[PDB]
């Protein structure tokens, strides 16, 4: 049956832990230092 | 570089408490080297004036 199919393969899909633990939690990381930066980064007049 | 620190709370309280050789110098030497300059053309103004 496709629709067991379509179901059963969008509930297997691994996404990320196939990773290391060690891997993962540095891919996490450096997932919120880059949002973090984009969401906090200033800039300021070159004069004042 | 997003974490900015002024002078009243929070760069005197480094230098009050720390205990950290590299913490004290660099809040001791970063003061003098990012306000202290921008006070020079201006003081030296001032004291014609
Ligand atoms: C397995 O596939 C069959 C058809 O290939 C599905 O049969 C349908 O079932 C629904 C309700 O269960 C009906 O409204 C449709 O009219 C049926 N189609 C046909 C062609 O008879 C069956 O539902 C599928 N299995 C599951 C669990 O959904
Ligand atoms: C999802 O990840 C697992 C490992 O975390 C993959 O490895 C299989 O896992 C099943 C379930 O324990 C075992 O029965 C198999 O022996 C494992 N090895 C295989 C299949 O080579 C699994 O393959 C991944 N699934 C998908 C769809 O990528």
């Amino acid at each position: 049956n496709l629709t067991v199919k379509l179901q059963l393969q969008a509930l297997q899909q691994n996404g990320s832990s196939v990773l290391s633990e060690d891997k993962s939690k540095r891919l996490n990381t450096i997932l919120n230092t880059m949002s973090t930066i984009y969401s906090t980064g200033k800039v300021c007049n070159p004069d004042n | 570089p997003q974490e900015c620190l002024l002078l009243e709370p929070g760069l005197n309280e480094i230098m009050a408490n720390s205990l950290d050789y590299n913490e004290r110098l660099w809040a001791w030497e970063s003061w003098r080297s990012e306000v202290g300059k921008q006070l020079r053309p201006l003081y030296e103004e001032y004291v014609v004036l």
